[PDB]
DNA sequence: AAGTACTTGA
RNA sequence: CCAGGA
DNA sequence: TCAAGTACTTTTTCCGGTC
């Protein structure tokens, strides 16, 4: 038995149309714009940058080894085996993915601190831009408007090219000094 | 990229488990099959959140078995790559061929075709590595991929991508 | 409404006749079946299994194969609703024992 | 048993009915299905590349499936298919497809009646699907001409344009299998006197079917998705695998094959000769020829029992089984098969009373119950009494006569070297032997009563009968001049619960057929009973204590 | 034939009687919403006898001399003369029994009173009198209130549909209106004192019993009414031996709605 | 011995569902299929040993059901495919009511 | 759609049928090895277990009784007046 | 409402639906001569309001197609002029709850 | 043996 | 089919 | 147009031999 979604769609006989996924930014019908919580509100999609995620993972692994002691009872080099710790602790162990992933996302985090992440997820959702461009735009370090234009090519025409290098400046101005 | 998304599991609860440490055993079972799987529709499913509110719901009995099947709905973060998607990675084999990029859970490979004609195979190295006339492309070196496809594959998503265009290649 | 009357009065007889006793609601309720439609549908091949029932329930009486060609032709959705079709589906029927269901509540378990 | 398997498990709750469209027989089947020869690769004795199994379902029992790959037991055979040379009516469907010609045109494929006609716009209006075809018909049936233009939806002046075509419709009336028309024709405004008399092909009435719009075939019973009309026509003809069709492998080497398997080499045949026919030097006239005969096979394997006459007979005399055979009620399929069905942990015998049986029990013989049994789970509460019986056997009255284990797989205690050394596991299950007080439904044909069936307590007795109450002998209607009677036993503590809650003989004594007890006290008790209640009748002191002494729950005094 | 037509109809947690359609077939199971194994033929005394039998049996009149309840009858005899009051309340029963007669009269036509009705009120009085010991020489604790209430209270806990809306609730009323007649027949004061000769504790005991009895006499959802119905119509059929066509070939005109019949007859 | 219609009607009549279910599937033909989620069709190579699924035409690896039902129905089925009509089996609603 | 506690309409009393379901569920569950929420006063039988469980009413069930319509009131075993 | 002798001519009939909102009835004077209504087995039909209707259907959860169904031509759909879709409550005698009270839509 | 459904002559 | 049993 | 004829449909409780 596998794992299901909020999409509830009839695909009664008719099998077909699947058309591709591309950044023209033609996602899946399951990464797609309106997606639905489990309380039935439609809630727009959540798409992390390489740091908003690692945060993330890092906060729930966190949580939950409260919860796994309490039913119990009756410098990114840093970051890395600090991690591989609390994995040790919370996870299945067998989830090598899982591990890859932690340590790729400390490895390749743009903003260390919880504050920075916060300004970075601000400064860029009031762009209006799709949260798939909204993520690469906080993971992708870009100079050159053009370089993230040619790297993100769904943005094209969504921002100005002044305008989006003004965010691109204070993005490098976020940075964590590692 | 990289997604927090809404998902459902059903579980089928054998009657020897209906004690207390039941939701227990449930949020656990969940956290077995769920978490490290890895499916065409959703990508890799990587970490559940929020476990102290894992709603399990009233589990229905099925009829001439005893068991108790209940549909756990959950919320995690999943990686489910795209074509044209610009990521970046550490290399990690490098053969005649080209090189395979690891970019989270998942491994995204290189053709020698797909790389610019001025970077050129050096299998006199210590590892293997690509030479360009400026640049040195081996094991541990990092670097910036479009994806230019990818496979569902049982257990994992691997992907073609290329350096070849502008802004890719070492970084 | 009359008829309805007319016809229970006339089955009544027949029982009563052999010196019999069958319940009211028993034949009240045969009486009613024949008449809710809005006139006289007949305990036959034509009446009953004529009506917009599931294809597998009708094709368990007289008609079958023919009830089950038109069933493919018109794309008839059988709600499997009736017992015939849980039957033919190897399914619990909803039947007294299985027109409810029954959950294990964790609440309730823990509290004890 | 059965194969575990990771695909998650459902009930099936909606049945979508619908016709196959000849690409979906083409996509489903696992072979085409070329060559009427059963098997023998040119008599060396295995399957044929080219009839059943070109990679389809499996025989041999040894020997697994090609296209799956599990073998007998599991794997339900795989549908094939066979390309028709030229298109074929289904028999079920010949009215239907008239009723259709009938309603649309010959020639543009559109209603001959519309939005136009008041008593159309009603018919059309109406909501079931089958009622408002019935009501399109018997409008469109006398309509004989397409017409172009027709009255505007205000003044019949100024005629308002439908759609085109002036084409004079055809008088179909049917020949068997064959459809032929009379078109009305005009000549010097009179004829017909003598009118146009062609047989209507299956390849234009396909055609016609293909260019109804979705809105008119949808008006029309049919559905764009499962039903399209033109799917009542036959072009890629499926193939049924082996485990519809099975031989009776009689011996080593000799066949037995399927009247359905011989009825499709028949159809294969019959397309092969029709398929060369017209490919080469086509003769034309023993091509319309060729073609009927195999509308006649496609016709006749799917239904054999057919108004104009000819049986399909085999070569015995005999008339080959259809599929329609198959289903058709009581003895066959749904009726024989399905609302009815033969069952295990059955038993009967001939039945007698008991003075001295309890009013809901039942009298078993001792072969019976060591017959019948009860899978029980190995428990901590029974695990000691279970391995007794266990180690007791099977020929032991209260005894066991299997062992099931997690693993699966089942321990004959009648053979099994360990049938001694037997260590059981909560969890194992050990099918025990049939013993007083299990409930059991007991019952007495015909079953025109809920209180025919009923559920008693079981009593090991000795003897070939089963024994039971006198006064329960009036629900069931038995008697003892050599009637018999049936045993069920549950197998489930669920089914068990069921018959013990639900159907016990106490349970069942006032009935709600007339809202009175439906037992009482019969013969013997009944006769018995005004001769000891009479004032005459009194009773010595030592005949008293023997009288009180018999009473079961006597309270001494 | 009759259990292939009735096969899918059942009672369902509505009270309603339904098909595999959800099609209403009866509204509240047998016109009652009762299970036919917790009925019996029981006798609504009301209906019959002359109007001044009726009379004799029914009527309390605290204000004639002759027509009170004698002292021996209850305690609050001497004290119950005259009460206007009181009075009033023995009209409202005295008239209800007269309107109860009057209605039963038009539902049973031929004035039958030996209907099949649920909790047999006779054998629960009968209990009450052996299990109380009852001593019909000593006056009854009870009050015309405790009485009169009493029942006008019972009736309003005799549920068989619950719905909380006009609709059920005048549902409701309606499959208890026959029961009630029987109620009220049965336990009237006059009645209660002089043939019963219940105590205050006995009589308490007994309205509780009709409840429980009752609310035990109502059918299950999950009833399979249907078959029921097919097979208590179908067994009896199978023991079947002005000169009209009877038996099972006119049972078989009846249900095959057969157009050409054999004895065609009015009866004018 | 045959469970025949006369006693399922006694059991319909008792009310005893699981009991019925029990005699119709346990106590004799009872058996397992795999069925597709798009087509509700007994089309599925289910190479369960493998773990492998498929509904090829389907092109459905993925939306995969199994279901128990008696083998004569499993037979039904295959017959009034065989006679040209579709008897889809679907394991979720959509109409209500 | 699911009805709430406040709004059920349904018998506070528990029908013939649940009543068997209910005991041959627990029976069946109790005989795969379930935890038992009652002291078995000696008792080895899951059917007279599942009738001490629910002659205390410490059987966690509940009975969903869905309504023709669809719609559905649950009720708990530990709620349901058993007059049977 | 138009009572007639004899006949009433195709002629004639077809004016019949045709000045709406307005409707118009034809009668035969021979079946009036006895009221049908009067009969023994006639019970009340009591004609439902659009509300009362919409309740009904709300009180039982109903669609419709569930309820039993009086037809058009019916003697007494005929004498209370019922429309199609509008409701009837028959409120007839019971030996069983002595009054039962059941709903037929119009066809 | 008794129907629906359709066809045929006045 | 044929012969029989309740 | 409408009576009367035509085709064609449909059922019937449960449990050895000889072929
Ligand atoms: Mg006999
Ligand atoms: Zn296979
Ligand atoms: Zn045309
Ligand atoms: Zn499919």
């Amino acid at each position: 038995v596998s794992t299901s979604t909020f999409q509830t769609r009839r695909r009664r006989l008719k099998k077909v149309e699947e058309e591709e996924n591309a950044a023209t930014l033609q996602l899946g019908q399951e990464f797609q714009l309106k997606q639905i919580n489990h309380q039935g509100e439609e809630e727009e999609l959540i798409a992390l940058n390489l740091s908003e995620a690692r945060l993330v993972i890092k906060e729930a692994l966190v949580e939950r080894r409260r919860a796994f002691k309490r039913s119990q009872k009756k410098t990114r080099e840093k970051e890395l085996e600090s991690i591989d710790v609390l994995l040790e602790q919370t996870t299945g162990g067998n989830n090598k993915d899982l591990k890859n992933t932690m340590q790729y996302l400390t490895n390749f985090s743009r903003f260390r601190d919880q504050e920075t992440v916060g300004a970075v997820i601000q400064l860029l959702k009031s762009t209006g831009l799709h949260p798939f461009e909204v993520a690469q735009l906080g993971s992708l370090a870009c100079d050159t408007a053009d370089e993230a234009k040619t790297l993100i090519p769904s943005l094209n025409n969504k921002i100005s090219d002044d305008e989006l290098e003004r965010i691109l400046k204070e993005l490098s101005n976020l940075e964590t000094l590692y | 990229m990289f997604f927090i998304k809404d998902l459902s599991l059903n579980i089928t609860l054998h009657p020897s488990f209906f004690g207390p440490r039941m939701k227990q055993y449930l949020k656990t079972k969940l956290l077995e099959e769920v978490e490290g799987s890895c499916t065409g529709k959703f990508g890799y499913i990587l970490c559940v959140l929020d476990y102290d509110n894992i709603d399990i719901q009233r589990g229905r009995i099925l009829p001439t078995d005893g068991s108790a099947e209940f549909n756990v709905k959950y919320r995690a973060v999943v990686f489910k790559p795209f074509k044209g998607e610009v990521v970046d990675g550490t290399v990690v084999s490098c053969s005649q061929h080209g090189f395979e990029v690891q970019v989270g859970p998942m491994k995204v490979f290189v053709t020698k075709h797909l790389m610019p004609q001025d970077l050129t195979f050096n299998a006199g190295s210590n590892p293997p590595s690509y030479q360009s006339s400026e640049d040195v492309i081996t094991i541990k070196s990092r670097i910036r991929v479009k994806i230019e496809g990818c496979i569902s594959q049982v257990s994992s998503i691997h992907a073609i991508g290329s350096i070849k265009e502008d802004y890719l290649g070492a970084i | 409404e009359a008829g309805r009357a007319a016809l229970y009065k006339e089955v009544y007889n027949v029982i009563a006749s052999d010196g019999s006793y069958v319940n009211y609601r028993h034949m009240a309720l045969l009486v009613d079946v024949m008449t809710t439609q809005g006139g006289l549908t007949s305990v036959t091949r034509h009446g009953f299994n004529r009506s917009n029932t599931g294809a597998l329930m009708r094709c368990s009486f007289e008609e079958t194969v023919e009830i089950l060609f038109e069933a493919g032709a018109s794309a008839e959705l059988d709600d499997c609703r009736g017992v015939s079709e849980n039957v033919i589906l190897g399914q619990m029927a909803p039947i007294g024992t299985g027109a409810f269901d029954v959950m294990i509540d964790e609440e309730s378990l823990v509290k004890y | 048993g059965q194969q575990y398997s990771s695909a998650p498990l459902r009930t099936v709750k909606e049945v979508q009915f619908g016709l196959f469209s000849p690409e979906e027989v083409r996509a489903i089947s696992v072979a085409k299905i070329r060559f009427p020869e059963t098997m023998d690769e040119t008599q060396t004795r295995a399957k044929i590349g080219g009839l059943n199994d070109p990679r389809l379902g499996s025989i041999d029992r040894n020997l697994k499936c090609q296209t799956c790959q599990e073998g007998m037991n599991e794997c339900p055979g795989h549908f094939g298919h066979i390309d028709l040379a030229k298109p074929v009516f289904h028999v079920g469907f010949i009215a239907k497809i008239k009723k259709v010609c009938e309603c649309v045109c010959m020639h543009c494929g559109k209603l001959l009646l519309d939005e136009h006609n008041e008593l159309m716009r009603q018919a059309l209006a109406i909501k079931d699907s089958k009622k408002r075809f019935a009501a399109i018909w018997t409008l469109c049936k006398t309509k004989m001409v397409c017409e172009t233009d027709v009255p505007s939806e205000d003044d019949p002046t100024q005629l308002v344009s439908r759609g085109g075509c002036g084409n004079t419709q055809p008088t179909i009336r049917k020949d068997g299998l064959k459809l032929v028309g009379s078109w009305k024709k005009d000549r010097a405004t009179g004829d017909a006197d003598e009118p146009e008399l062609r047989v209507l092909s299956t390849e234009e009435i396909l055609n016609i079917f293909k260019h109804i719009s979705v809105k008119d075939f949808t008006s029309l019973g049919f559905n764009e998705v499962f039903s399209r009309p033109e799917w009542m026509i036959l072009t890629c003809l499926p193939v049924p695998p082996p485990p519809v069709r099975p031989s009776i492998s009689f011996n080593e080497s000799q066949r037995g094959e399927d009247d359905l398997t011989f009825k499709l080499a028949d159809i294969l045949k019959a397309n092969i000769s029709l398929e060369t026919l017209e490919h080469n030097g086509a003769p034309h006239h023993a091509i319309e020829e060729a073609e009927s005969l195999l509308q006649f096979h496609v016709a006749t394997y799917m239904d054999n029992d057919i108004a104009g006459q000819p049986q399909a007979l085999q070569k015995s005399g005999r008339p080959v089984k259809s599929i329609r055979a198959r289903l058709k009620g009581k003895e066959g399929r749904i009726r024989g098969n399905l609302m009815g069905k033969r069952v295990d942990f059955s038993a009967r015998t001939v039945i007698s009373g008991d003075p001295n049986l309890e009013l809901d029990q039942v009298g078993v013989p001792k072969s019976i119950a060591k017959t019948l049994t009860y899978p029980e789970v190995v428990t901590p509460y029974n695990i000691d009494r279970l391995t007794q019986l266990v180690r007791n056997g099977p020929n032991e009255h209260p005894g066991a006569k299997y062992v099931i284990r997690d693993s699966g797989d089942r321990i004959d205690l009648r053979y099994s070297k360990r049938a001694g050394d037997i260590q059981l596991q909560y969890g194992w299950k050990v099918e025990r032997h049939i013993m007083d007080n299990d409930p059991v439904l007991f019952n007495r044909q015909p079953s025109l009563h809920k209180m025919s069936m009923m559920a008693h307590r079981v009593k090991v007795i000795p003897y070939s009968t089963f024994r039971l109450n006198l006064s329960v002998t009036s629900p069931y209607n038995a008697d003892f001049d050599g009637d018999e009677m049936n045993l069920h036993v549950p197998q489930s503590e669920e089914t068990r619960a069921e018959l013990s809650q639900l159907c016990a003989v106490p349970l069942q004594i006032v009935s709600p057929q007339s809202n009175k007890p439906c037992m009482g006290i019969v013969q013997d008790t009944l006769c018995g009973i005004r001769k000891l209640t009479l004032r005459d009748t009194f009773i010595e002191l030592d005949q008293v204590l023997n009288m009180l002494y018999w009473v079961p729950d006597w309270d001494g005094v | 034939r009759l259990v292939k037509a009735l096969e899918d109809i059942m009672v369902h947690y509505d009270n309603t009687t339904r098909n595999s359609l959800g099609n209403v077939i009866q509204f509240i199971y047998g016109e009652d919403g009762m299970d036919a194994a917790h009925i019996e033929k029981q006798s609504l005394d009301t209906i019959g006898g002359s109007d001044a039998a009726f009379e004799k049996r029914y009527r309390v009149d605290l204000l004639n001399t002759d027509h009170t309840l004698d002292p021996s009858l209850l305690e609050s005899g001497s004290e119950i003369l005259g009460d206007l009051k009181l009075q009033v309340l023995l009209d409202e029963e005295y008239k209800q029994l007269v309107k109860d007669r009057k209605f039963l009269r038009e539902v049973f036509v031929d004035g039958e009173a030996n209907w099949p009705l649920p909790v047999n009120i006779r054998r629960i009085i009968q209990n009450a009198q052996q299990t109380f010991h009852i001593d019909h020489t000593k006056p009854s604790d009870l009050t015309i209130k405790d009485i009169v209430l009493g029942v006008k209270d019972l009736q309003e806990n005799l549920l068989v549909l619950r719905g909380k809306n006009e609709i059920i609730q005048n549902a409701q009323r309606d499959a208890v209106t026959l029961f009630c007649c029987l109620l009220r027949s049965r336990l009237a004061t006059r009645r209660v004192l002089q043939e019963y000769r219940l105590t205050k504790q006995a009589f308490d005991w007994v309205l509780s019993n009709i409840e429980a009895q009752f609310l035990r006499s109502v059918v299950h959802p999950g009833e399979m009414v249907g078959v029921l119905a097919a097979q208590s119509i179908g067994e009896p059929a199978t023991q079947m031996t002005k000169k009209v066509t009877s038996g099972v070939p006119r049972l078989k005109e009846i249900l095959n709605v057969a157009k050409n019949m054999k004895t065609p007859s009015l009866t004018v | 011995l045959r469970f025949g219609e006369m006693e399922r009607d006694c059991m319909i009549a008792h009310g005893a569902a699981s009991f019925l279910k029990e005699r119709l599937m346990e106590a004799s033909d009872a058996f397992r299929v795999h069925i597709c989620g798009i087509c509700g069709l007994m089309t599925v190579i289910a190479k369960l040993n493998h773990n492998q699924f498929e509904c090829k035409g389907c092109d459905n690896k993925i939306d995969i059901y199994q279901i128990h039902i008696p083998y004569a129905a499993k037979l039904l089925f295959q017959e009034l495919m065989a006679m040209n009509i579709t008897p889809r089996l679907y394991t979720d609603r959509s109409r209500d009511f | 759609k699911a009805i709430p506690k406040d709004q059920r309409a349904t018998t506070p009393y528990m029908t013939k049928y649940e009543r068997a379901r209910i005991l041959g569920t627990r029976a069946l569950q109790i005989s795969m090895n379930a935890p038992v929420f009652v002291d078995l006063e000696g008792e080895t039988d899951p059917l007279r277990i599942a009738m001490k469980e629910l002659a205390e009413k410490k059987i966690p069930l509940v009975i969903r009784r869905y309504l023709p319509d669809g719609s559905f009131e649950d009720w708990s075993v530990e709620e349901l007046i058993v007059d049977l | 409402i138009f009572v007639y002798q004899n006949n009433i001519t195709p002629s004639a009939m077809k004016l019949v639906p045709s000045i709406p909102p307005a409707t118009i009835e034809t009668f035969n004077e021979a079946a009036l001569v006895v009221n049908i209504t009067h009969h023994e087995l006639v019970p009340k039909h009591i004609r439902l309001s659009s509300d009362e209707k919409r309740e009904l259907l709300k009180r039982y959860r109903l669609k419709e197609s569930q309820l039993p169904r009086i037809q058009r031509a019916d003697p007494v759909a005929l004498y209370l002029g019922l429309k199609r879709g509008e409701v009837v409550k028959i409120i007839r005698k019971s030996e069983t709850s002595g009054r039962y009270a059941s709903y037929r839509i119009c066809m």
